[PDB]
Order: structure tokens, then C-alpha cells, then sequence
């Protein structure tokens, strides 16, 4: 799970 | 309690970016270890009814696209009390009562580029998964219904650089075969692109899981934000997902898009996102499973953001294809 | 063995620093997650007496102002040997003789900002966990009295940055129900400011517990620096505190402070800090405690290093006040 | 099962760098802190016959010249299948086969800064445990004869920002006392010095251990390059140690060399290191050794590297001279 | 003597609010008729050395945006004395001593309502005409250097509804072909809001003729305030025009900008005002002008004031542009 | 009469594209041959008043990235009429009113990449030479002001395959040292990319020539279209360049920018172009000139027409730097 | 046979477009009479084995909006054959297969404003009832799935105007509780517009009854047109309901909406509609309903078709709210 944002 | 998923992936991925040398960097193989280690322990205080719970979870041990090593405390990490009547709190890093939803079940299998952190709307459409987060988890009243609900600071009030706040809450209501999904989140005090934003973000959704070997899952977002100087943005999301489940084996379709984001009643056009996305999956154990994927993701052209700038969205990097096969573990 | 500290701190910091804005990004509600696990044991080798020990402790895993994960070995971890009559070596990552009683009792509860790593004076006033280090540890022989002592690399020695190091001693003695302590720690090559400073710091101090349930600690500490352009720099502190213990409640009341520094005789004005503090905990578990607090922190007003900038303390960021809440729990 | 190394060096180098802060800054003493810990597992999937097999392994706590703490993942860490028939497959990261002979038994003792990491020659030698990458390690055939055979991606490619890879392989058989050695590495699409590599390496070696006491390793390592501009560099190397092993004792001689590179043809002045080493181990326990090592770097004198500009080696930071005791206990 | 400024303006607006009725009623063609009647005399008392002097001006006969007629007095109206030792005090209506250098040069061409009476800062950035006032005016000592200098009773004290006064101080510095203005205000016991404001404005400039026809100026505003409830308030803002005259025309290009408004440290998006103006003229007689004008106002899009409700600004009635012509005539 | 222009240019280009082949293929030195010879004459016919003219030019006679060999009638070749009274009509094949100001000076050094044919807009910002024309020359009214008039056929419609128009207008006044330039042009009926356009081009820019050497030049360049599916768009662009001459030399810096396309209000990310350009030029003789040359070109990333394919522009091939020296005879 | 419809609903209409008088003309409460009377017969041919079949149904004999009277023949009006083999062929006026999913279920309740003949889609998305039609029912084959199949003559070419045509297709599948919906239509030579049209489309739905009192239905349409001079439209729609039937009621919730037209790939801003409908029925006799009905039509805000005149919607006439009771009876 979680993310993968910039 | 230590306990662990051990979960490898080899995937393929092909790059259309318009650069060429950039499509030979991003694409290739690429071994995705998503592997993870956790502790966790219960504790009955001789002076507390309530429970007290805790857990440190590690995060993944070697991702695609980034270096080898993750620390403990990288993913759920918490303390909290729990009791039979009102449920359980967890005080930490913990997933947002509509992250959850968006994660699971609605970005399996590989829907999350576009459904989870995909999409182009400003501010923060939500948080995934925040430390400085208080949550409660209510029982399945009557075996039937479940509330989640959450307060926590920002990203930035973490480091002691802002003063963002969120709070969410999701229900689900158990209907025979089907699961009824419905969240929200607003996050406020967002500062970013110049400006300070507010978001709110509503999720319905619908899951069922059937006796003739299907199982379905569908979901509708529509996320709101709104500027510190009178910008109205807009964009609506959807995912959904088929599956037969015969034997050993599962079928499994999966469908995810961002449509057209809207800035002050205006479409802006080609801000949509979609993925399709088919799966084949082996049960190789009561405690683990197989797999192979392929997935086709078509990303939005670009937008600028509030500052005259490019805002960063899943598509800057280019529309891809990825060919997987993988292994998960849980113990 | 696998062993833990479990630790939660709900910490609400009011800021009054000068800037509202600022105000408002130090200051709310954030979640103080000091957890750590860590791994430890002993061995018995077939060819050497003395017994063979060990730990490798992990980080906090999610603290206030910081990022979340942390890794193993970022707090006390060593090898060393261990026999009955001549005590334990540790070789590694651990604290001085000297930090160890600023930490303990003197920085509890919530004096760290002034009386840890607070203060105005250049150089390196005492280190705190330091790598490359060999300490021993002398039994409490006659069972009254005990040493403490180590010598170990630098901050930069330790990149192969530089050539510091560092060396402590301290003592401690039982005369019925007081502990006299006292403790000595030398800092040498510290490279700042664009000079090459020394620094000496010197603690004594008592701490009292009576049948009654009262308990104390008193620590008065004096640093002293010496750049290598010839300034001098001297500043004394002070920690104290008081507390109560009846049944299954502990009532303390902290104070600390440091002084102005003087820098070639001339005491500057407005250097000063000092913080008050209570308490209130409550044994809620043989393993577990929980406890509320509030502390007001009055930093000193500034001052200028020897390269004619400002120098950092913990005053830079604004006084605060804290008022917070929380739990341990050890395993 | 968790596992570990618990592993210190106390190790003083003494610099002949040219510049006497260089050399006061490089040198002095320093613990080495290798310890580690690990997780590790088997399990019989109900629908696959090959063991499934998985290890997680953190990275070192401490190491001189660097911070405190490492994460999970940063060492061996991988999942993978085995069978009695065919061997094993581990898929992460691991040991290339080439490397693994390389490391052990031709880097110890102290061997390393020439051997492992040494050398002058542009692109990439080989790989010393990488991502990315899929490893058979056959089973010991006629218990006499193995097989290494790995392929993986690059450096670059496992960040998204490259198209690297490589491939290798590595034998064993097995002859009475002696054990012959053979390993290739070829490393392609390397971007570095503004050019793009080919690398391929090949190395020949015996391993000796008779039942008087004496036993002995020898290898000889040969890596061609060549730039896509057409340059072309060539470097010959060696490694041989000699240790007699008596009661509780270990004494042991090392030497590696590399000597001059060969560009275009022409023969670069002062392209050679080497390393003179001397250890004494005691077998302090069945699951730990002491042991006291010195060894002295003759390093090369510089180059540059097809871009104009120094090319770094394991030289660049100066020649120096260590002394060094340690423990090593494994559980 | 009388004296009179027969000024007559033909302007079309166009205005761009976001509502069109709104746009219907503020838009337009209108005629602008600033032309003004004036009385104004000195007299030598016989029993007092300094001359007498006096001045009745009237207002505007017919502006746009207001109805037809004027009364004598509502433009500079005083009783004074002048020296040619000390200069001139006026005791009445007059301009503040800031106000007058940000109406001219820095209000022309057309940038009023952006540098004028634009602007979002609370309470009273400084007065204009202000009744209820005495003002010195030095000499030109030296031919060199000049000083303004007034103190007055507030808005709301003049008609006995308050207790608002103001001070204020101007200088003119001649160097060459330039001029150096500073200038500053404070305003006092501001009641607005529901509050009481202290206001502090600062003004630094520069003008420039240069024989070959070019002029410029260019002035830089810094505004202060500060509400009794602890709001402090601050915003910038700047002006600038270029000129060249030869023969029988002048060619001028202008533009100002107030920037956003800073409240308690925090930015306010969007709260910034800019114009743009050019203008061109014919000087059709030695007592009178000929104009064409054309500029655009883009105005910050709203703010609220301390009591929660829409505070009044220069852009409440929406951005516009205006195209007008014009005729100036002096007596 | 004959005339010619013999025009050598020696170039090399440094390309960026993404792409090593195609930047090895674009990029390397060039000759670009841009001689050409040509025709014209006067004639006084018997029977008009007005005098006959007309031109035949050919092209450029190798230009680089083509092959050699130009015909007669590819540049300037028309039929007109002159009279001292009402200035020159020519009917032919001409630059276009707003073109011929694009080109000089605002092309002048090496901008053409971005401010000539660059800029990402669909339809036609312009025709540059256009066949099948008719253009009307003012006189220079009263030696200060001429008007440059013209219609003419498209590009499809001078092949019978379209029935695309277009119109421009251009007018000077010269104001002292200043030459004030407006322009426009119109297309109509421009098929492109499935739609049929319609495109609107506005210029102003002045140049000036300053007796102590100094000249310059600046442009603003804005141009809408409109698509028959009701799509519109509108970019900016910008072009300005600094020269000071100086006896037989004359020192040259360039600047030009397309700023972020605009499509239905939303700004398409990246697609903006600059160029810096610098350039020395030697006056060799009366009638030649020598020159060298540095200019950098930054490209726009790509962009899709409204037939969801890339549309060509200047940046097509990729960013990149020129280094030119070249000589221009005029006979 | 005799048979009718007896049904009367009173429909209180509340609008809103922007016109007073307007609002006043189409709002107001009126009495929809949808009443009607048929005849039907099945005959047994002596010489053929199908069946003969015949209808003959009147029209509304006074619906809302419209005059008094209906003549027989408005509604189902054929002649026809079945058969228990292979269903019935009927030849006549009928309803499409596909509206016959569009009318029910997804017309109901009050949804047909935008879901039946609303959208913004040139050309004829679909007839609804036709003349001049031939379609075959074909048996539930296996007591699970049946196929609806016509083709027929267009509006115009019914006339003798034309030579419009269409053909359809509509497919049915039972899955336990579940009935899966999918239909296609196809328009031929449609003269609109001053064009001529082929229209597409496509429909998939759900409809489902379950035991515990609960149905739904859920469908999705998707409507393309090409022009004959090269425009495509898309456009999008969908219908839902969900009905609780308990005992003598049903609570029914519905809600429907046609999305934003594409043309030619360009978005047209607000060319949606949406309705939400509320009904409560009382089941008050076998043969007969009474109901309460609420429904909200938000209309589209105008589109242009290709003719460049206004293309009419059932959002020509402005937003409206309807509140209204009815009665059907059956015999
Ligand atoms: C007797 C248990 C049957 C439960 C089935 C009800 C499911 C209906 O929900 C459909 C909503 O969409
Ligand atoms: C508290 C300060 C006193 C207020 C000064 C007001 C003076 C205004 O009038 C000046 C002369 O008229
Ligand atoms: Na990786
Ligand atoms: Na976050
Ligand atoms: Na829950
Ligand atoms: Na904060
Ligand atoms: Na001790
Ligand atoms: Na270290
Ligand atoms: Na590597
Ligand atoms: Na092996
Ligand atoms: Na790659
Ligand atoms: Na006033
Ligand atoms: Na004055
Ligand atoms: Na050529
Ligand atoms: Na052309
Ligand atoms: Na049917």
C-alpha cells in the first residue's frame, strides 16, 4: 500500500 | 508477534514517452520486492480496560525504480487501545478511511497509477497512509456495518512546516453477497502551486463475491478542490474489477480512469487517465499465491498548475505497457 | 533476545517566535512516535572468561519534525565483554559518561531543549550517542560507588572528515539515600565556525530517594570552549527537579536553565534559557505508563558565532510551549 | 529464523596520502561495525513441489567511514525456489557469480581495496551483489562439480535511468584437496565518462586444504573494455593467500595485485596497487573467531578516464597502512 | 486672484467583473469634467513680519460616477503665513505630505486606482486631502533639499465621531538630473472593522529629466498596520512611468502594482493589483493639453476584513479598461 | 538587369533530440549555400502612366539539409507598377506585410527556429513568401509613415486543391531614431489536421538606431486560431536583439520566445521554444560582410494536433546548439 | 379483444430558464392522460402453422402538453406470426430492440427527459416506435437468453420522403436473479442538419430481483454519429434505479444522465444532463397503481448542430422540477 507521489 | 509478506515481482515494463533515450531508461525489467517485515503485540494494562495494541511494520525491501533497504516504521506503525463494544483507536501511521478503499479493492490489479496516485486535480485529493493520524474502527455492528473514521495533520504540520489537517470517514454495510463502500475526505490548510487549497474527495463503491465463482468490484470517485484565490478544480475517477474464481485459478479483469479535470467550469481536454488491466492468478498454498499480469496504461498530455508550471501528475513520465509475473507470502 | 520500547507522545506546541506563519508551521498537534526495537544477547565463548555481549538498537520510528522509518543501529549498539569483577567494555555506538546524566535524570521531563542540547557555547559542549566509541564501565564496587569512562572518534572523524575526539569520565557514590555524581567530558579538534575549538565540560550533581516518596535530582554543569583564534567561551547550567510518588501516580516539577554565555569576559545579554515543566504519570502497567505534560520553553535572543553568523541553539526556531500526553510501554 | 552476524572491527590506518590533513583526516582509529541481522525462511507450497525459499537481510550497523543504521533489504535479500534435482533459483538481490570468487576466498584478508573494488578500468569490472537480478546455483554434482549462472539488470536500469545489464557465470570442481575455479562477467550498456561500455571478465583459481594444517587459495583475474568511441583498455590482477591452521590458530598470508592498464595498446605508467597482508585468528568458540590483521596499500599514482577528467580508483583517496583486531560471531 | 483648471474627459470603460448587468451599469461612455473654480490672495499684515495666505478651492463641477455641482472648499482650502527664511505653514485642507508624492508623479497616467486609493491593507494607509490640518513646507535650501512636514485630526475626528489623527513627513533630495523622495505617514486610533488600526506607511522614489526629452519616476510603497485584536498586516507596492517630450507632444508609458497582502505572516493569493497605462498628449497651447489615454486594471478578485466581511477595495467593482480623451486648460 | 546575393554560411550543429543516432545524423558541419541569382527591370510603357516593373529570383542554390540546384522564380518574382504618387503595386509571388517584419529584423541573428516558422499553433500564424499575391507599397506619407498592404491565394488554393485567403496590413512611423511596426494577417480556409481554420496574427515592435552605435530591435508577436470543431487556440511570442557597431564591426546579441500554447484555456505544458543568439559581424566591404555565429536553441517537448497526431514544429528535431561563421556579398 | 390502459397522472411543473412567462407557459399543474384503447386477436390460420397475430393500440387519448384525441394506430399497431419454436415475427409499427431497454426499465420513473429522447448527439441516436418494421422475437432458449432483432424504414423514407433506415439488435441473458441487457442500433442515411447522418449505438445493463423484496437496475449508453461532411459525435448516458417493494409498496430511487457531447474531439462545455426521481406506489389493486413522484431534470445549457442554428434538446426549454400523483389501471 502507499503511493509513489513527486 | 514478528510477521511478514514476502512479495517478489518481475515486470516488464515498455515506455511510450516521446524521448527515446528516456523509454530505454524507464522500460526494461525491473524486479519489484515489495517484501516487508512487521512487529506486533497486544498488552492488557492491569489499569486500563481497553487494550493496548501496537505495531511496526517495515517498508519494502527493494522496490522497482528505487535502491535496496527500508527502514521499520516505514509503513502501519502505531499504538492504540481496543475494546469488544467500541471498536479499536490507533494512535500513528495508519491508512485514511478512504485510502483503504482506493487501495483495496479498487487499485488491484496494477489500477493504481491511475486510481491511486493517478489523477490531476490540485491540492491533495487525500492522503494514502499518514503518520500524526488518530483512527477508529468500530465493530461489524450487528455483523452487518462498520464505520472508519480519522483526524491527522499534513504532510508538511509533520515536518513542523505547515499547518495541513485532514479528516475522513467510511462505511460499509454488508448486504448478503455484496459489500455497499461509501468515503470521504477533506484535507485543508494544502499549500502548494502558490496558493492554499481544500479538497474534498467522495468514493462509492460496491463489492460481491458470489457462490457461482464471481467476484466483482466497482468504484466512483469525485474529487473537489478549491484555491486560496477562487480556482474551482474538478475530476471524477472510476475503477472496477471482474473476476472468476474456479479451483486453483482466478480470472481477474480490472478497469480504472480519471476522466477530464475541470478548472472553473472550463474541461480541460486530454486530463484523463485510463488503465485496463488482466491478471491470472495461481492459489500455490492456503498462505501464498502466483501470478502473471499485463496492464496498458494511457496517461493524460500534461496540465500546468496554479504557478505557471507543469504540475506532476502519473502520466509526466510517459504511457506504458507492463508484462509481470510475481509471488506473494504471508506469515 | 528481541526486545522494545514502545512510545506514543500526543504533543500540542504553541509557538510565539516573532512570525505568525512560522508560529503556525512549528506549532498544533503532532505525534511523537519514539518506538524502537532492538536485538541483544550474551554468549559465553569456550576460550575467553569473560562473557561475550551485544546489541544492535533501531531508531525512533516516527518522531515528531521528522520523516517516518528508521534503521537498525541507529541508537545503542555495541559489542563488549562482561566479567564480575572488573564490570563490562562496550565497543561502538553508545552514550558518554558525561550524557548520560544529562540525559538521565537531569533532561526528564522535557527539559531537553535547554539543559540537552540547548545552550549558546561554540564548539562541541559534550557529544550524546556517539559511534567509534570505547567505554568501560566499572561495577558499583563496595557497593557504593561506580565509574564510567570512555574515549572515542569524533563527528567527522567518523566520515574520515576530520580528526576530533573525544574522551569522558564520570563517578558516582551512595552515602544512604543521596547519589553523588559527577562527570567530565573533553572535546577536542572540533572544526566550526571556521576555527578549531576545545571544549571542556564539567557536572556534578545529586540525586535523592526517601521511604517517604519524595524524589529528586540536582545537576549543575559548566562548559568551558577555547577556539583556535584564542576566544574563550564559558556558560553554566543548571537542571533540577522534583517529584512525588504515591501509590500509582508520579508528580514532578523540572527546571533547568543556562545562563548567559560569556565570550572573553564579557557576558552577553539575552542568552539565556531556561524552560519549567510538569508532569503527571501514572503507572498503569508493571510494564506501561502513561502521563500528560505541559512545559513552557523561554530561549535566549540570539548571538552570533565567530564567522559573524548566527549560531544555531535550540532557542533558533522561538520559545513554545507543550502541553502533551502519552504512553510507554517496555517489552 | 532470525539470524546474525554480530560483527567488530577496531581497525587504526595509518595515511600516505601527499596532503597531511588529508592524511590526518583519512587516518586515526575507527571500528568497523558489521553486524547485521537477517530473516530467513522455507515453506512447502501445497501446489508446487520446489521448496520456496526467501531471505531478508539488513546491511551493516556501523561501518567505519560511515553513519549509524541500515535498513532491511540492503544485503542479501530475495525470494526464490529449490530443488534437490536441480538446484536453486533465487530472483532480488545477490552475489553475482563472478563475485562471489572474488570476495571469497581472494579478498580476505584485507584484500579487498585492491582486489574487490581496486582497479583502474573504465566501465564496470563486474557487479558485487546487485538488484534486479535472477540467479541458479546448481547442486554439487558427483559431490564434486557446480555451476553459477545469473543474469540481471544494471545499476542505472534499477533506478529507471539506464538500460544496464549483465550477465555471468562461475564453476567449481572439486579434486581431492585442490578445488579449480573458473568465473565471466560481462557487464554491457554502461553509460559512464560520457561514453557507453562492454566490460567482460574472466577469472581462473585453485583453493587448497590438506590434512597437515596447510591450506591456500590462488587467482588470477583478467578484464578487457572497451568504449563505444573504440578505445580499448585491458588489466591483468592476481590474488593468492597462504594460511597454516594449527589447534585453535589461523595464520595467514595475503596478496593481490593489479597491475598496469593497457589503453590502445599503449601501457599506462603507474597503473598498478597492491597489498601485502598478515592475519592471526583464533577460534575463540565453534560460532566466533578473534582475530588481529596488518596489511599495507601500494595504490596507483592516478589517471584519467576517457572524459579528460581523474577517473576514481580505490587509489584516489591515497595509499595508506592498517592495523586492526576484531570478533566475529554468528547466530 | 481667481484661477481655475477647465479639464474635461471623454472616457469609455469597458469592465470585465463577472457579472454582466454589472458590467452594463459601470461601463460605458462618460464625460468626466474635473474642471474646478478657485480663489486665493496673500496679504502683508502691518504688525506681523510673515506674509499671509489663503485659499478657497472648489471641487470637482461634474465628475464621472457622481452627480453636477461643487461647493467652494472641497479641494486645498487654508489660511497660512510665508517666510522666504523658514518656507510656509498652512493651517486647513491640504495634502498630506506623503499623499502628494503618490499622487503626482506617481498617480499619472491613470494609475490611481492601483497606487492611489488601491490597495488591500487594512485601516487608513495614509490620508489624501485631508482636513483638519497643519503643514510645514520648508524652502528649497541650497537649491538642493526640501522638507514637508504635517500633523492633522482623522476622518472621524473632524466631525467629532472619534479621536483619529496622523502625522506625516516628506523630503526631496535634487542630485543632477534626478530627484531623491522619501517620505513617510502614521495613522492613529484608526476605528474600522470592529477593530482600532495603527497604520504606517513608507515611501522611497526617484524622478528624472534629462535634456534629451526623457523623464521618468519611480517610487516604492511599503504599508504597515496593525489591528488592537494582535493582526498584524503588511503590502507592498511600487509605480513607475516613462516620458519623452519633444516639440508639442509627450509620449508616456505607466504601470504600478500593488502585490499580494501579507496578514499575520501568511500570504493572501491573489490579493495583488496592476495597471497599465499609455498616454499621449499635445501640448496645444501654453495654458492647456490635448490627451489620448488608454489603460487596463487587473485588480485582486476579494478579501475579507477582520470582522468577516468583504472588505472594500479598489477592484470590488471589477477589473476594467478605459479609452478616453481629454482636454486640461489653466487660468 | 542581373543580380545576385552569394551567401556562404559554414554551420555546425550540436543536437539533443533523445535520441544518439538521430543527433549523430542531424548534427555535424554543414555548408549552407543560400546564393542566389535573379532578374528585374523598369519600363515606361507608352500607354501608363505608372512604370512597369518586375523580378525573377531564384533560390537559394544548395541550402543546407538539401540537395543542390534552385530554379528561377522560387524567391521575390512579381509584375508591378510604380508611381511617385500613390507608391508600388505588385502582383505575384511576395513576402507577406507582417512576414517581411518577422523576418527582418526580428529573425536576425539565427531566432527563425523560434520566431520565424517555430511556434506550435495549428492553421497558418502566417504565410511567409506567398505566390498567387497582389501588394500595395505606400509611399513613406510626409518621410515619416507607409502603410504595407496585401490579399492573396493559400497555399492549397494556388494548387486547386483548397480555397484558403488571406489578408495583412503593416504600417511604420518613424518617431526620431524610432521606427514604430504594427501588422496583422488573417488566414482563412486553412485546412489542417481534419479541421478547417481560422488564424489571426497581431505584431507590434519598434527598432531604433542611436547616433554613439547602439541599435536595437523588439517584437511582440500574439497569435489566436480558431478550428471549425470550435477549438481555439492562442500563443505568444517574443523577439528582441541588442547591437552595438562600432567602426567595421558590429557585436550582436539575440533573444526569441514562444511562450505555453493555449487550448480551450488550458496552457499546454512545455510548449514553449527560446533562443539566445550572439554574433559578430565584419563589414569587408561595401557590398560584404563576414560574421561568426553562436546560438542555443531550447525546444518545445511536442504536442498533439486536433487529430490526435503530433504536430510538426521546429522542435521536432530536437534542441540544439550552432556555431557558424559565414560571408553575404551583395552584387 | 378489447384491452386498455386507464392512467391519469397530475404533474405540478416547476421551471427555471432564465425567463419569467417562460418559466409561467411550460409550468403550471396539468393532467397527463396516457389512457388508451386496443384491439388484439390471435387467429389460427387453416393452411399455415404459425400463428397469426395482430394488434391495433390508439395513442394518449389527452397527454400533457398536447391537444385532446388519439387515433387508433399511434402505438404497437402490426400484424404478425409466432411460433413455441422459433418466437414471433412481427410486421408493423413496433418499439426498436434496444429502446425497449431504453423505455423500460430505464425510462422509469420520470428519466425520460434525459434518457430516453434527451441528448445532444446529431443525427437520430435510435428510433423509439416505428412503422414500416419488421422484428422477430425469438424464444427464451434454454430457459436463460433471447434475442430481439429488426431492421425498418427511417421517418423520412415512410413518407415517400427518404430513404432513411435502421436495423437493431437486443440481447438478453438470466443469471440466477440477474438479467444482463445489451442492444445495438444503426441509423442509415439520416438527413439533418443539411447533412446526411449514420448513427451508432450501443447499450449494456443489469437488472436484478432478489427474494428479500430488494430490485435495481442499472444501464449504460453510448451513442456515436458521423456526418457526411466528415464530423463525428460521441456522447455517453446512463440510467439507475433502486426499488425496496415491501408488502402493498414500493419505494423506488432513480436517476439518469447523458454526458458532455464530443465533437470532432473537442469536449462541448456543458452538454450534459442529469435527473435524481423519488417515487412511492401503493399497489392498490391487482390491476391497478397509485404513486407519488419527484424528480429534478437539469438540463443541458445549448449546442449549435451543423447547420450553425441551435440544435434542439429537451433541455431547449429550461430546468425543471416536478412533483406529481397518478393512477394506472389494467384491463
Ligand atoms: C436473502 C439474501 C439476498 C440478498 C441480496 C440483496 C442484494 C441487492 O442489492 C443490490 C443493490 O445494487
Ligand atoms: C495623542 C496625540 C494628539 C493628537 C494630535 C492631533 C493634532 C491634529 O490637529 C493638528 C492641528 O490642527
Ligand atoms: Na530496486
Ligand atoms: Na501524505
Ligand atoms: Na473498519
Ligand atoms: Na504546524
Ligand atoms: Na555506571
Ligand atoms: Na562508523
Ligand atoms: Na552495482
Ligand atoms: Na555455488
Ligand atoms: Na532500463
Ligand atoms: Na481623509
Ligand atoms: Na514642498
Ligand atoms: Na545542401
Ligand atoms: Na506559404
Ligand atoms: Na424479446
Amino acid at each position: 500500500d502507499g503511493a509513489n507521489s513527486d | 508477534e514478528v510477521y511478514g509478506i514476502i512479495a517478489m515481482q518481475a515486470a516488464y515494463r515498455d515506455y511510450d514517452s516521446g524521448d527515446a533515450k528516456q523509454d530505454d531508461n524507464l522500460g526494461g525489467m525491473q524486479l519489484n520486492n515489495e517484501s516487508r517485515i512487521g512487529f506486533r503485540g497486544k498488552k492488557q494494562f492491569a489499569n486500563f480496560e481497553p487494550t493496548f495494541i501496537w505495531q511496526i511494520e517495515g517498508g519494502y525491501v527493494d522496490p522497482s525504480f528505487g535502491g535496496e533497504g527500508a527502514g521499520l516504521g516505514e509503513r502501519d506503525t502505531f499504538v492504540g487501545f481496543e475494546s469488544a463494544s467500541w471498536g479499536q483507536v490507533r494512535l500513528g501511521r495508519v491508512l485514511t478511511p478512504m485510502y483503504e478503499l482506493v487501495d483495496w479493492p479498487a487499485s488491484n490489479p496494477g489500477l493504481g497509477d491511475v486510481y491511486d496516485w493517478g489523477g490531476a486535480i490540485g491540492g491533495a485529493k487525500y492522503q494514502d497512509r499518514q503518520s500524526n493520524t488518530i483512527r477508529w474502527d468500530s465493530p461489524m455492528y450487528a455483523d452487518k456495518f462498520s464505520i472508519d473514521a480519522a483526524v491527522g495533520a499534513g504532510d508538511k504540520a509533520g515536518l513542523g512546516a505547515g499547518d495541513d489537517y485532514w479528516g475522513g470517514i467510511a462505511a460499509h454495510y454488508k448486504l448478503g453477497p455484496l459489500q455497499l463502500d461509501a468515503a470521504y475526505e477533506g484535507n485543508r490548510n494544502i499549500e502548494a502551486e502558490g496558493q492554499t487549497w481544500e479538497n474534498n474527495t467522495y468514493l462509492v463503491g460496491v463489492q460481491g463475491w458470489f457462490e457461482n465463482g464471481i467476484s466483482f468490484f466497482a468504484q466512483y470517485k469525485y474529487m473537489e478542490a478549491d484555491a486560496s484565490n477562487g480556482v474551482n478544480e474538478k475530476q471524477d475517477a472510476m475503477s472496477a474489477g471482474l473476476m472468476y474464481t474456479t479451483g486453483d485459478w482466478q480470472y481477474k479483469l480490472g478497469y480504472a480512469a480519471n476522466f477530464d479535470l475541470e478548472r472553473d467550469g472550463k474541461t480541460l481536454s486530454n486530463t484523463s487517465d485510463d488503465v485496463v488491466s488482466a491478471q491470472i492468478m495461481y492459489f500455490v498454498d492456503p498462505s501464498a499465491v502466483l501470478y502473471a499480469r499485463a496492464r496498458m496504461n494511457d496517461f493524460n498530455e500534461g496540465l500546468d498548475g496554479l504557478d505557471d508550471a507543469a504540475r506532476w501528475t502519473s502520466g509526466t513520465n510517459g504511457d506504458y505497457n507492463e508484462y509481470s509475473v510475481g509471488v506473494e507470502y504471508y506469515f
